[PDB]
């Protein structure tokens, strides 16, 4: 559903895609586990390893990124966490 | 003035994948029953 970018440290082509993959795996998967596989694997096909993905309606996190591949976003009600780390 | 040429290496490491999921939910029906076991005029002689 309609895609909101709160925060980003990451290029416009890979926020697009991101937002792109996630959708894509929103309209796939319902589990939030398997959503959250979904956008993982494809980003280390197409930008290399090694990201991880949090998809979820509550939760805090503190997390450690590379420059520049860091998004949080909302897909409807439910939040996207992805970044590269490793 | 001896000069001795020498190779270094580090080992290496080993990920592993894993996932994690909150609590799940599950859908569930149900129907109430109105049963009426009920006579219409039992003579009682109590």
């Amino acid at each position: 559903r309609k895609a909101v970018i709160k925060n980003a440290d990451m290029s416009e082509e890979m926020q697009q895609d991101s937002v792109e993959c996630a959708t894509q795996a929103l309209e796939k998967y319902n589990i939030e586990k398997d959503i959250a596989a979904h956008i993982k694997k494809e980003f280390d096909k197409k930008y290399n390893p090694t990201w991880h993905c949090i998809v979820g309606r509550n939760f805090g996190s503190y997390v450690t990124h590379e420059t520049k591949h860091f998004i949080y976003f909302y897909l409807g009600q439910v939040a996207i966490l992805l970044f590269k780390s490793g | 003035i001896r000069w001795e040429t020498k190779s270094c290496q580090t080992a290496s490491i080993a990920t592993a994948s894993a996932s994690a999921q909150a609590r799940n939910h599950v859908d569930a029906q149900v129907q109430t029953e109105a049963p009426v076991p009920v006579s219409v005029q039992p003579p009682s002689q109590y």
